[PDB]
Formats: C-alpha cells, structure tokens, sequence
C-alpha cells in the first residue's frame, strides 16, 4: 500500500476514478468541503509490489461540499491542458455540470430550487449521448433524491430539457446500462429496483426485499444499499443491502423465473459494493465503520477474502480501471493499495 | 329502518397482539375441511375478566379477548387445547365458569366422554410455557353410551347438569378425586328438551321439552317446580339443530317460537316471583313481529339471540337476533319502550353482509412509479383488506406444491407461522410459477405478456381467497357481557363487533336545509374517477405535504382544476354542475358552518381494544378520505372557469377553510399511511396502536371519539398530531418507518430535529447533519415536548441559565458522541465554543473541555494539541489532557504527536509525559521499549536525567520475566551500553531512583563480565 495524504483541511465526501473515459482513467477527483480535487496515478518503477503511485496534479476550488461525483466520457488532455466535465451534488441540494480547463471553472450548469430536487439528492450519474452522424448530441444526468423523484437532465445542441419522474419511495442510486445509454437503473431505498428506457411503462422492476433467503434472516430493516450493473455491455445486474445481503441477476436466453445467484457480505455496506470493471463475478464491498474491505466472487471463488483491512474508518472507495489497484479515500486521505493476484 | 354495521377482526392480527401460542393435550378437500369452528362460544363473567373459545374438527381453542383496566389484562397469549377426537359433530359440548381468579371449563366429545379443565388467569397473562398441576380431570358420570347427550348446562364450579335425547336430565358433581351424580332420567322422547337456560336468584334453571312444556327447575330439590303448558301443534314440527331456544337479562328471562313458515317468532320475557313458599311464575308479553328482507326462499335461521335491559330504569329493553342462510348472515336489535303502555313501542336496527369486489379493474394499470412494478401493488392490496387470514396461507402452499399432495405439505402450511416472512414467500412462490417468455427480436423479453400472466395470477389467486372466504366467513352465536355492556359477536374464526352508524357513514352510504344534495351528487363525482386519476391525485397530494407552503397560496387553487381537465370531465358534466352552483344561493356560509357541525384519562388498556379500533377507525378514515377528496374536487372544480366573477366577492370565498380541509387531508392520509401497562400496550407488534393507546356509553366508542376529536381539532393543539405521533413513537421501535414517514412529515422545529435524529439512527449522518445546521432551538425550556427535550433542558440548567445557542451546539457535541461519529462533532463543538453570547466561567468551560473530548477522538490536525494546552494553561484539568493525549497516542503517531508536545509548555509537558512515563512503565508493553525510547528523547530536551533511571527499572522488569540466557544476556549488553552512555552524557549532576548511580553501576559492568566468561565457558565445552 502507498498513502497520499489530502490537505490538512480537506474533509473527502466521495471518491472515484475516470473509468468512464479512457483519455482520462488515470485522472482521481476527490470531492470535499470546499470542491473537487484531481490526482494523477503514474508507474514508477517503485518495487514493482505497487508498481503504481499517485500524484496529486491540482484542486478546482467551488466553496462548498462534494458528496457526489462522476467523470463523464467528454474528459480529454492537451499539450499541458486537461479539459473536463464533472458532474456533483452541492450543499445547496442542487445538482451542477462543471466544466473546466484544469482548476479553473470555465463552464457551470446548475439545477435546484422547486426545479430541481425538493429533497436531500441522494446519488447521481452521467452518460454521453451521441447522434447518428456522431458529434456530441447530448450530454445526460440522471439524479435521485428523497422528494420521490428521479430526475433526467438533458444537456442538448438547443439546449437543456428537463424532465422528473414520480418513485414509490426515496431514489438511493442510479446508473446508465454499459454499451447501452438507452437505458439505465434506477434504485428505491425500499428495494425497488428499475429498468428503464428514458428514449421513450418503464420496462421493468425487481424488489430484493422479498428474496432474502432467508437460511439467515437479513433482518427487519435491511435497507437496499446499491444496484450496479456489471459487464461491459450491461449484462447483468447487482443488488446490495445495507446489511451485506447481495443478489444478481443476468440479461441476455431462454425463460427466468428468479435471481440468478445470492449471497451475504461478511458485514453491513452502508457504501454498498463497487464491482470489478474486468471480472463480473467480483465486487467490493467496506465496512466502512471500522475501516475493513470485503472482497466478493459472486460464484463463491470468494471463500471470504478480505485484503484490506485499515485502523480507521472509511469514507469512499472505487477500483482503478486496471482491475488490481484500488483507491480508498479515508477521513483524511486517499491510498492506493494493489493485490498481487489481479496482476 | 336504522343501520347497524360492523367490525372484524382478523385471526392474524390476533396472532399479531398475542405473542405466544401454547397447545396442550389431554388438496381442496383438506383445504375446505382444514378450518371452519364447527360450533362458536364466548363467555365472561361479573368479577374481572373475558375469553373466547373457538371449536373446531378434533381441535379445541381459546384465547383472550377482554376490555379491562387490571395490572396485567394486555399481555396476553393464544391457547390450542388439542382433542383425541373433535368437540362433537354437535352444538353441545360447552360450558364456562369461573370460582375464584380461575376458570373452569366442561367438554365433550365427539363419542362418550366429559372434560374438566381448570386453568389459571395468570396463565393466559404470562408468556411461560409451563404449568406445574393438574390442570384437568376428564370424566364419565353416567353412561352416555347407554344415553348420547344432546344439551349440556352448567350451574356451578362443582356441579354441572346435562339433559338426553330420552329426555332425562342428570346432574354432575366431581371434585379432587371424586364424582357423585344425580338424575331425573326420526327418533323422538316427547319429554326430551330442546334448549335449557340457566340464570341464578340462587338456584333456579328453565327448559323447553319436546312436549313443549315450559318447566322450570330448582337445583337443590333436582325436581321441576313448576310448569306450564304452551299449545302449538305447528311448531315442534319445526326442528332446528344446534340454536338457542332461550336467553336472559338478570332476573328475568325470555324466548320465543317462530310458529313456522310465517317467521313470526316472540318475545315472550317471563318474569319469575320467586316466593317462599315456591318460585312463582308470571309470563307478560305476546309475541314481536319481524323484519321482512329474508326471502326468495332463503332460509332465514335464527342462529343465537340475546336479551339485555337496561338495568337503570324500566324504560326500555333489548334483544339481539342473529340470523343466518348459508354463509351469508343478517344481524338485527330490537328495542322496546314501555312503561304503562299495553302497546308495542319497537324500534328496529337492521344490518348488511355483503361482497364488492374491488378486484377487477385496479388490476389493469400498474403504470405509474407513485405506486409502482406490478405484484407489491396486489399484495399491498391483499393488506388493504385486513380480514381474512389463514386462507391465505393455503391457497399459497397449495400453489407451491405443483400437483403436490397435502398430508405433508400441510404440516408445511402449520409450520410457516411467522408473518413477515410470509410476504416474501408470496412473491418467491409467485415469480418461480410464471415463465417469462422472450420477444424474440434480440435476446429481448415480452414484458406485454408479463403483464397478462401477472395480473390474471394474482387476481386467480386472490379469487380462491375470496373463495376460502366465501367458504370460511360464517357466524354462529352471540353472547352479551355485563361487565363491558358490550355488543359481543361471533363469526367463524372471525371475531366481530356491533356498533352504530357514523355521520361519515350515514352520508357515504349516498341515501335552512340546503346543501346536502351537493355533497351526494358530488360523491358521484368522485366516484366517477378511475383508479390511475386517483394515482396522480395522492402521489400530488403527497407532494403537497411539504413542498405546498413555498409557493403562493392561493393561485394553485386554478391550477388543480387543471389537473382535473386530463381526466374524462366531460363539459356537459361540467356545465351541468355549474348551472347547479350559480343557482346556490349562499354556499360558504352554509357549507362552512354545518360541516364546522360535524365535530381522554386512560386505565391500562387491553389489545381487543387496539385492534379492533385500529380496523374500524381505518374503514372511517378511508371513508373520509373520500370525503374530503370529494369536498376539494368539488371547490376547484366549481372555482375554475369564471376567474374574474370568482374575484368579484359576490361569493364569500373559501381560500382560508380550504387551507383548514388541507392540513386535515394530510393528518388523515397520514394515518391512512399509518396503519400499514400501555407501556406493555406499546410492547406489542402492530402498527398504529401506539396511537390508539395514546389517546385512550361503551368504552370503545369514547375512546376512539377522543382519537378522531384529536384529529379534528386543529389550531387549538397548536401542534401537528404527526410530529408528536412520531416524537414518542420513535423513541419505542418503528425506527425505520418513521424515515419515510418523517420524509412525508410536514417540516417544523420538532420535526427538524426529529429528522436530524432519525437519519442519525440511520447513519447517514450528512444530511442529519444538515437538518441539525439549518435549524436551532427556542423551544428549549419548555418540557411539552416528551422525554427529548428534558436533555438539551438539563444541559441549559448545567449552566444556571439559557444561553441562547452555544449550548444547543454542545449537545449537538454529545449527541454526535453517541453517534460513535466523532468528525462532526469537532464541528459542532467548534460552534459551540464560539457562539457563547453569556461569557459564564462555567460554560465556556464545559464547552471547551467537550470540544478537547471530540477533538481527540478525531485527533488529526495538530490544533487539537493547543486545545490541551488552553485547558492545561487554564486551570488543573490536566487530567483531561492525560486521557485525551493517550487518546492521541492511541492514534500513535510518535514523531508527530512528541514535535507537538513541544509547542506545549514545557511545565506542562514536564507533567504530562512524566505521566505518560508512569504509565508506560506500568503497561509492561512490548511497543513499551518505543514508549521508554521517546519519553528518553523527551528527557533530552529537558535535564536528560531520568530517562537513565527509566532504563534501570526497564532492565530490571526485563531480566524478572524470564531467563533464557541466550539472547537476553546480549539484550542486557546492550542496555549496560545504555547506561554507559547515558551517564557519559550526564558526566557531572546525580541522579536517584527509587523502587544510585556510579558505583552499582560498576557492580553492573560486574554482571556484564560474568556472563561473559560463562559464555565462553560455553563455547569451550562445544
């Protein structure tokens, strides 16, 4: 493992890699009380144990906390130059498109007040979306928050369209389908989970609540965590409770009558499970509160790995692209920690 | 006619309110005969408590179902008495009793045999599974081989009479091993009784014989003593089975025959002058004519009646009548007025039993995500009825078996038992039955015959409910209760209640006087609206909790109405109203005014009580639901068109009741949300109950007049009925449920910091944290709020005074200690330490040393060092900093935490880490040796003296341990080096240790030489 300490004064809410576009997936933006920070992860010739180190490259200023973020495929460098597009949640309970030349903010998009969410926004994402002829058509952000919504915000050639979207419950996460920005998944605090195509009912709902196997009770509340799909075309789908329950499901054959296989975390995921961005089968998953990391196979592999364990807490995680690194940010900084057996 | 109406109660709720179920001893087809009660008995008696017993094919049961005030009347537990075969194929077999604190019950079985248990009112109260007597002695009095009972009378707790198809009568005594026995002993006996009856002076017992002689019994001669004689020749020729032929008030007692076909039936109340003599006999009154509904041939069939006056004053008496043809049922009371009048003054209550089938048409549109998939919709459904129980049950493991038998997969269906999981196994046994069958276009799926598939599922399977119900809803009897006054019903598996119609009720039933005809017509035009329509409404509605107070008020009130433009709303139906509304001649100052018209100390309360308040007050809040639904629809539907003539103030207005019905819509659809010592009455499982026991002519009824009278007032509680609901609430359990019930919670200061606390036992500390920030408190020191505000009060008083704001800041400190989240808390007692306006010594004291407390629990940014040192440079509380930097230490972070104690004044560094060394000498650790090579570079900067004793006493505790020789003796080279070093440091000044300096350390420099040589010894013997 190699530690990089943030600013003395930085409190990191969310951490994530730029998986999304390959110009940029070397590129970490910490956001923070006062905005998002950006490192750089370059191989040294170090030992080659982490033949990997970060360096933090800049910090773009906003003056209020980050709790959520996400690179978009827009990301790109020049020489030198980095050209990006982040989408965050703000204290403000609004959602914001920021779009920069290094640490300056050159371009700023804001959705709040009555237009935007009329509640706490709980998570957010964001997709390129290209026209036939293929320049950029659009650029969408799709955002859940406790007011019962889920808000698609298009960012269009004439400009932006708008459009909000009635839950059953407090909207917990949302992702776009890899290989497929027609549709996406949307998730339900109360275990309700949707497939849905935004070009357009909306196509489909699974509900973990009702699955728990049971052999071990989940117990009364068990409150969905995160839904993430896996593959590089959106071949399947993740679901994780806040008590360590998980289930998936595939998407191709032939006729399906339940869940295609389940399990539990050895601990509670209030973070819920990162997957593996080059094996399906595996996913990551912290308990966050003592500061330990689960490592998941999904066709029991597994037989409970735990390769990280810090003294502290932890505060967000996410995979490197390369699929044997891992970022952590804690309460007061961001390792890179790499497992031999992913080389 | 008058209405009656009715209230049921659910098995499973039952279940739900009684936590333990004890049994002691002493596929359709199966399914059909799995439940039903073959016979229904409930009693109760003049002292304390009440019961129901429930029979059923070769099983016995019984729980409780009582509305007292005792220590221990609430917790409450469910009894299987099973049977080696069932309580008779008969109506006979019962009998209930009491003596003293116990109560005895008399059975018999299907073939030859009687049974006497005893069992303890303590046992129904506790939860325990044990008995230690002998809580039954089964016995067989007469030969019941020879003579087959047909009805059995109960007079004490030793004795009990039974009367034969024969016609004989024989009287049972048992006792602790012992039985003595009396008697006065399509096949017919022409002196055979039909029903006896039992009421005490003392003694005395009155029968109906086949003979139809009316003779009346006294106990202790075991002789009739007297009789007379009733002509009909048309009626024994009617025969019913089971049925009671008679009943009683008190001293007084009635019956009556139907005289056949007519259906005339009586009342014939005899009054018995008991005289000294003998035991007179003075029968007063004809016969009472029926109710003429029951026809097309359906059997009308008195099943139970009876009689109760009232015990006041002779004005007026009453008897209830339950009838019955098949399944359906039809219920009725009778009140007579009399006093000198030889007339008949009856009033008359009439009741329906009826099916609506809400299934059919909410199955089709499952479109929109307020309520949305497809299945937790119907299940949400199968909730929303609330009635029917075990049915339920079957029909899924009967689904679940795929042609699978039963004799095993019913123990299957008795196993499951546990509610909650129940649903889940509803959906698992769903999904694994319906094949989703692919589009086939590319690896796609045809949700469309998803769709089809689910919907005809769900609505065969909730037919075959309804079937297991239009098979298992049956009644019975019915028994009236002195100590409650009560009108107790019984229905099969199904206990029921009997009350009056409400205004709500009256007006839903759609049967200076102006204004009523709107309210009719207008439920119409709520009625007309589909079910989606009513989606949108409530998923608006529900937005319109919070969110509506931020825009202007008034200008909304257009803009429903165009809402109300996207269903059907024909233009003609528009237009008609409106020709309606311009001819009303003064609408607000009437509407307002005779709604305005339509408008608590508790003992400890039972779980009958929750329950079936919580069923009947959720059919009234439904029903008002609709109400009010309707009255809004109406106001913007009629104030849409012709703004400027709305404006003109010919019309009152009614922007500001409209307001009024609005906050009522919320409290109401709250609880409509809501229901999906009384400490203990808190203790069981339900939902909405806490409400119940929170606000606690029969009892039932005043105490759920003081629930709704609750609701209805609005600002006089100056306080949303909601936020306190939830405030005491979320302090028991239900933790959970209150995160999206406090999502939909109306915004105030109580449910700020409500909210603030919830999403902390949710963890999400951020946006609790949030809810913390953006609000304050000016509520403090006021103690109206319940057990919450008490804290931030006591923490105001700690300081002799109410500081405006820093202490709210400190408790939010504390609290976010509780939180075991210690960052947010060196933010909040940052706060605090700042916003102090009072400048009290005291305070800022407290305050600065909690924020020392938060600050080394986060320990990180080097300032929470000098924070110590305020507090050390202040006054003695250097102790803090004691803990506090072992704290920090116990972050552990030598090189950093020791280039901080130097910014810290050397007094009190000398003194903190002297300390700290006293400690670390007595850890005895092995990362002690780091410990002992720190506070030596400590020593370093001051005099550089102890850090040399130190080492002595380390040396010492060493070599103690063990002795290996081996290493330890090149360990304790090392550490003379030490030593030599240390003092050649320190050539001149002198040093003491206590528990020298140069000479024991030649005697040192002595051992060191030793071992040497032995070593060498060693190497020479190799």
């Amino acid at each position: 493992s190699n530690q990089y300490q943030l600013p003395l004064n930085v409190r990191p809410y969310t951490t994530t890699w730029c998986s999304q576009s390959p110009s940029c997936s070397n590129l970490l933006a910490i956001g923070h009380d006062t905005g998002i920070t950006i490192y750089c992860a370059s191989e040294e010739q170090t030992p080659g144990s982490t033949g990997l180190t970060l360096q933090e490259l800049f910090t773009i200023q906003t003056g209020l906390p980050t709790l959520h973020l996400s690179f978009s495929s827009s990301c790109s460098y020049s020489e030198p130059v980095y050209s990006l597009f982040l989408a965050c949640v703000c204290q403000d309970n609004t959602v914001r498109l920021i779009i920069t030349k290094n640490e300056t903010i050159i371009t700023q998009h804001v959705l709040g007040g009555k237009s935007g969410h009329h509640n706490f926004v709980n998570d957010i994402d964001i997709a390129d979306v290209y026209s036939a002829d293929n320049r950029l058509a659009e650029q969408v952000i799709a955002s859940v928050g406790d007011d019962c919504t889920l808000i698609i915000w298009r960012l269009t050639d004439e400009g932006p369209i708008l459009a909000g979207y009635p839950l059953s419950s407090p909207g917990i996460s949302v992702q776009f389908r890899p290989s497929n920005p027609n549709q996406l998944i949307v998730g339900e605090r109360n275990g309700n989970i949707r497939i849905f195509d935004w070009t357009l009912p909306w196509l489909l709902t699974l509900n973990t609540l009702p699955l728990v196997n049971t052999c071990h009770s989940s117990g009364i509340a068990s409150s969905l965590a995160n839904v993430r799909w896996i593959g590089s075309d959106g071949s399947g789908i993740l679901a994780m409770c806040k008590s360590g329950a998980w289930l998936r499901w595939n998407l191709f054959g032939p006729k399906n009558l339940l869940p295609n296989v389940q399990g539990i975390s050895l601990f509670p995921s209030l973070l819920g499970a990162c997957p593996h961005p080059r094996y399906m089968d595996y996913f990551a998953t912290a308990h966050s509160q003592h500061g330990l990391i689960q490592l998941i196979n999904t066709y029991e592999k597994d037989s409970n790995s735990i390769p990280i364990q810090l003294g502290m807490p932890i505060v967000d995680f996410c995979w490197h692209q390369d699929g044997s690194h891992l970022a952590i940010a804690t309460e007061g900084s961001v390792l890179l920690t790499r497992l031999m057996g992913f080389t | 006619m008058n209405e009656l109406k009715h209230a049921v109660v659910p098995i499973d709720l039952q279940s739900f309110c009684l936590e333990g179920t004890l049994a002691l001893w002493v596929f359709k087809k199966e399914c059909v005969a799995y439940d039903a009660g073959v016979y229904t008995s409930n009693k109760s008696k003049g002292s304390q408590t009440l019961r129901w017993s429930i029979f059923q094919n070769r099983t016995l049961t019984i729980f409780d179902v009582s509305l007292n005030s005792k220590k221990e009347p609430l917790s409450k537990f469910n009894v299987k008495i099973h049977f080696p075969s069932n309580v008779m194929k008969d109506g006979v077999a019962f009998s209930f009793s009491e003596h003293s604190d116990t109560t005895i019950i008399y059975a018999i079985t299907h073939a030859r045999v009687l049974y006497y248990i005893r069992l303890s009112k303590t046992w129904f109260q506790l939860p325990d599974a044990r008995l230690d007597d002998d809580w039954c002695l089964c016995y067989r009095p007469i030969s019941f081989l020879n003579q087959k009972p047909d009805l059995m009378a109960a007079i004490s707790t030793s004795e009990i009479c039974v009367s034969f198809f024969n016609g004989g009568l024989t009287k049972i005594i048992l006792n602790p091993k012992d039985a003595s026995h009396y008697e006065q002993h399509d096949y017919r006996s022409p002196n055979t009784i039909i029903s006896m009856i039992f009421l005490s002076t003392y003694n005395v017992l009155v029968m109906l014989s086949l003979d139809y002689k009316l003779k009346v019994l006294d106990l202790s001669t075991n002789q009739c003593v007297e009789t007379i004689e009733l002509s009909q020749t048309i009626l024994p020729l009617q025969s019913f089975p089971y049925l009671t032929s008679d009943h009683t008030t008190n001293s007084f007692i009635a019956l009556y025959y139907p005289d056949n076909s007519h259906g005339s039936f009586s009342i014939y109340k005899l009054n018995a002058n008991a005289h000294s003599f003998k035991l007179n006999v003075v029968i007063e009154k004809g016969i009472i004519p029926p109710s003429l509904p029951d026809d097309e041939f359906i059997p009308w069939m008195l099943s139970d009646f009876q009689l109760i006056s009232s015990e006041g004053s002779q004005s007026k008496f009453l008897l209830i009548i339950a009838w019955k043809s098949n399944l359906n049922t039809v219920i009725q009371k009778c009140n007579l007025s009399l006093d000198q009048d030889e007339s008949f003054s009856c009033v008359w209550s009439h009741s329906l039993d009826s099916f609506s089938l809400i299934e059919k048409t909410f199955f089709d549109v499952p479109t929109n995500m307020s309520s949305g998939d497809i299945s937790e919709i119907w299940l949400q459904h199968i909730f929303a009825h609330n009635t029917s129980i075990e049915s339920i049950q079957v029909a899924l493991l009967s689904f679940q078996n795929s042609s699978s038998q039963v004799s095993k997969n019913k123990l299957d269906k008795f196993g499951a038992l546990t509610i909650s999981e129940l649903k889940n196994a509803v959906l698992s046994s769903i999904v694994s039955t319906i094949q989703i069958e692919p589009n086939s276009d590319l690896t796609g799926y045809d949700y469309y015959e998803y769709k089809r598939l689910l919907y005809n599922e769900w609505e065969r399977f909730a037919k075959l409910v309804a079937y297991l119900d239009h098979f298992g809803d049956e009644i019975l009897s019915i028994n009236f209760d002195p100590s409650n006054a009560v009108t107790y019903i019984n229905y099969a598996n199904k206990v029921a209640f009997i009350r009056d119609p409400y205004l709500i009720e009256s007006f839903d039933e759609e049967p200076l006087i102006e204004g009523y005809q709107i309210l009719d017509l207008g439920r119409s035009l709520h009625s007309c609206m589909s079910f989606s329509t009513l989606s949108e409404i409530r998923y608006s509605l529900r937005e319109l909790v919070q969110d509506l107070p931020s825009y202007s008020l008034f200008d909304t009130l257009w803009v429903f109405y165009d809402k109300h433009i996207y269903p059907n709303v024909d233009p003609d139906y528009i237009s008609t109203l409106i020709d309606t509304l311009v001819s009303l001649e003064n609408p607000m100052r009437d509407i307002d005014s005779l709604i305005q018209r339509l408008r608590n100390h508790s003992a400890q309360s039972p779980s009958l009580f929750l329950c079936a308040s919580v069923a009947r007050v959720l059919d009234s809040i439904l029903k008002k639901f609709q109400v009010s639904i309707e009255g809004f629809i109406f106001l913007l539907s009629l104030i849409t068109s012709q703004q400027d003539y709305e404006l003109q103030s010919k019309f009152a207005g009614c922007d500001k009741l409209f307001l009024s019905l609005l906050e009522d819509w919320r409290l109401v659809s709250f609880l409509l949300e809501n229901s999906a010592n009384t400490m203990e009455a808190l203790a069981s499982v339900n939902t909405a109950l806490q409400f119940f026991s929170a606000l606690n002519i029969s009892p039932l009824h005043a105490t759920v007049i003081s629930s709704l009278s609750a609701i209805f007032i609005r600002d006089d509680t100056e306080n949303d009925l909601v936020t306190e609901l939830v405030e005491k609430l979320f302090l028991f359990k239900q933790y959970n449920a209150c995160m999206q019930l406090i999502g939909w919670l109306n915004s105030d200061p109580i449910a700020v910091y409500l909210k603030a606390l919830i999403y902390l036992k949710s963890k999400e500390a951020v946006k609790a944290v949030r809810c913390f920030k953006t609000t304050s408190l000016v509520l403090y020191s006021h103690t109206s709020q319940f057990a919450v505000l008490r804290e931030f009060q006591e923490i105001a008083e700690k300081y002799h005074h109410q500081n405006l704001l820093s202490c709210y800041y400190l408790h939010l400190s504390k609290k976010l200690f509780e939180e075991s989240a210690y960052i947010d808390a060196l933010e909040f007692s940052l706060l605090a330490d700042a916003s102090k306006e009072t400048d009290d010594e005291d305070l800022s004291i407290a305050i600065t040393h909690e924020t020392l407390k938060t600050a080394c629990a986060a320990g990180k940014f080097d300032a929470a060092h000098v924070a110590l040192m305020v507090l050390s440079t202040t006054p003695l509380k250097k102790s803090c900093l004691l803990d506090f930097v072992n704290q920090l230490t116990k972050q552990g972070k030598i090189n950093q935490l020791l280039n901080y104690s130097m910014p810290t004044l050397r007094q009190d560094v000398d003194n903190l880490l002297e300390r700290k060394a006293f400690q670390m000498i007595n850890v005895e650790s092995q990362p002690c040796w780091y410990n002992i090579l720190f506070s030596w570079r400590y020593k370093h900067q001051n005099y550089r003296d102890a850090a040399a004793i130190i080492y002595e006493k380390l040396s010492r505790y060493i070599s103690t341990t063990e002795l290996i020789g081996k290493k330890e003796r090149t360990f304790i080279i090392e550490h003379y080096l030490i030593v030599l070093n240390t003092l050649e440091l320190l050539p001149k000044e002198d040093t003491w240790i206590l528990v020298q300096k140069l000479l024991t350390l030649d005697a040192i420099v002595a051992e060191y030489h030793l071992q040497l040589k032995d070593v060498a010894v060693q190497v020479t013997a190799e």
